[PDB]
């Protein structure tokens, strides 16, 4: 929502009054599943990861 | 306050009035331009000559 | 979600049954939340249907509306996105309307305010109503789509005209985009649009203004055809033309509306326009003889908004003996320019004075019974100019004028 959203869905961001999210930080115990994300969310997003 | 105030903006009112009704104009004899500002020639002349110095 | 089907359709006549309904509603509104998936939007359709279908056979509907917007509340988006459309279509229908939208605070809700607002007062109550539609269309611009959007934006326009505001009228005029004018059915729709523009302009007293809208819808293809429609539209950009001050957009609109073919086939109004366009004394009489009547046939109205129109073309006229007069006469005296500009010496002074005031002109007075003065004051610097640009105009005279003297020798002999 934070990442994927407020690009093709933005539109109507500002129809709340609000800018696509900045940025987001995974934090976690070495394990816990960060690296395995950002390798899902640019497989299925693609687009300039 | 704001009374005794009102004597300043009736001032910057005439002193207008003044310089509109001679704007286009020359030799405008004085009379004229009483009646039309509506006022006794005495006290015009008499402001006038303030303008003029 | 066959069951989801199947003991919907048994349960229809089990509630049927009952409904021949309001005890009956409660064990299929748990059945249908023990679901949440896939067949629970086809329990929302079957089940949102037949609980607004309870409503209408006895309606009994008092507790059903708002029943249903407890049910509502309870609530799986597009199983309520229909469940708010068929709830959609006096006493009765005001609080179950305001459960609607109470409940869709979206393409639906939008829809009930044109009804509740317009229908609920369409009257007097205008201002109760109206106050919603003062809104509600502000963001919602990408969500509707702009037939019925622009259309209750025009509603949101006439409701405000006939509130008597203004401000409102302008800023939600404003918001409407041109662009949307591409499209051959918003072009048949914009006519509303321009309309109410006039509208508010003949308002503000604004003509040049106005004239420029008429000139919009005047290239309607729609109305450039029919020759009964653009007849009295084509009128009315004329006298509005005359009736704005003389300007920089004036004359050039005026000018292409006298290129017009069109305005041929007009005659008084055309001998109005060429009236305007030359530069000759008006003489304000024969004017008013000749147009009074052919003016006032057409649907210059009343002594109250229209009337006050006779009053500007007076000034217009003033404006423009007095704006000739500037142009010919290097100086001038006073008895003989009230003659020419009909006034007497009052009607004159205070018309100079305006236009000076305001500026139109460069004339200066001597006021003892004597001499208004038009020329314009330049200085040795000014004169000079008027030498060195003849000189170099001359030159040309001079350069050109030869290669015609040689184009004869080489084509002579
Ligand atoms: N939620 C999970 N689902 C499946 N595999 C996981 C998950 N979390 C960790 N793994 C295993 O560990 C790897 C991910 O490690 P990673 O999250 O990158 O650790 P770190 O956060 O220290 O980089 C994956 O290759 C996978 O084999």
């Amino acid at each position: 929502e934070v990442i994927e959203l407020p690009l093709t869905n933005p539109e109507l961001f500002q129809r709340v009054g609000i800018i696509p999210p900045k940025g987001c930080l995974l934090y976690g115990p070495p394990g816990t599943g960060k690296t395995l994300l950002a390798r899902a969310v640019a497989s299925q997003l693609d687009c300039n990861f | 306050i704001i009374s005794t105030h009102l004597a300043k903006l009736y001032d910057n009112l005439l002193e207008q009035n003044l310089i509109r009704v001679i704007e286009p104009f020359s030799r405008v004899q004085i009379e004229h331009i009483s009646s039309l500002i509506k006022l006794s020639k005495a006290d015009v002349e008499r402001k006038l000559s303030q303008m003029i110095l | 979600g066959s069951e989801r089907a199947d003991g919907r359709i048994v349960k229809m006549e089990v509630d049927y049954s009952a409904t021949v309904l309001q005890e009956v509603i409660e064990t299929l509104l748990s059945l249908e939340k023990q679901t949440r998936t896939a067949s629970d939007m086809v329990s929302t359709s079957r089940i949102l249907v037949a609980v607004v279908k309870m409503c209408y056979e006895a309606k009994e509907w008092d507790l059903l509306n708002e029943n249903i917007m407890l049910l509502s509340k309870r609530r799986q988006a597009v199983a309520k996105m229909v469940q708010q459309c068929c709830t959609y279509v006096d006493l009765p229908i005001k609080l179950r309307l305001i459960d609607t939208l109470r409940m869709v605070t979206e393409i639906e809700r939008a829809r009930l305010t044109k009804t509740l607002a317009t229908i609920k007062e369409q009257n007097g109550d205008v201002k109760e109503a109206a106050s919603i539609l003062q809104e509600l269309q502000v963001e919602t611009y990408g969500s509707m789509e702009k037939k019925e959007r622009v259309e209750f934006i025009l509603e949101q326009m006439r409701l405000c005209l006939a509130v008597k505001d203004y401000i409102r009228t302008q800023i939600i005029s404003k918001k409407i985009n041109t662009k949307f004018f591409q499209e051959e059915n918003t072009e048949k729709l914009k006519l509303k649009y321009y309309n109410l523009m006039i509208q508010l302009d003949q308002h503000e007293g604004s003509y040049l203004s106005i004239c420029k809208h008429y000139r919009a819808i005047y290239d309607t293809p729609c109305i450039q055809a029919e020759s009964e429609k653009w007849q009295q539209a084509l009128k009315s950009v004329v006298l509005y033309v005359i009736l704005a001050p003389f300007d920089n957009e004036q004359s050039d609109l005026v000018h292409r509306i006298s290129g017009d073919k069109k305005l041929e086939e007009i005659p008084k109004y055309k001998d109005l326009l060429k009236l305007f366009t030359t530069m000759e004394l008006m003489r304000w009489s024969t004017l008013v003889e000749d147009y009074g009547m052919e003016l006032r046939k057409g649907s210059f109205g009343s002594t109250e908004e229209g009337e006050k129109r006779w009053k500007d073309l007076k000034n217009r006229v003033v404006e423009h003996n007095i704006r000739i007069m500037a142009k010919y006469y290097t100086r001038i005296t006073m008895k003989r320019m009230a003659q020419l500009l009909d006034l007497s010496v009052d009607e004159s002074e205070a018309f100079l004075s305006n236009l000076v005031v305001n500026k139109t002109i460069f004339a200066k007075v001597d006021r003892l019974a004597g001499i208004i003065n038009f020329q314009r004051p330049k200085d040795p610097n000014n004169l000079l100019n008027d030498w060195s640009q003849k000189l170099n105009s001359l030159m040309s005279l001079v350069n050109k004028t030869t290669h015609l003297i040689a184009k004869e020798e080489m084509i002579h002999n």
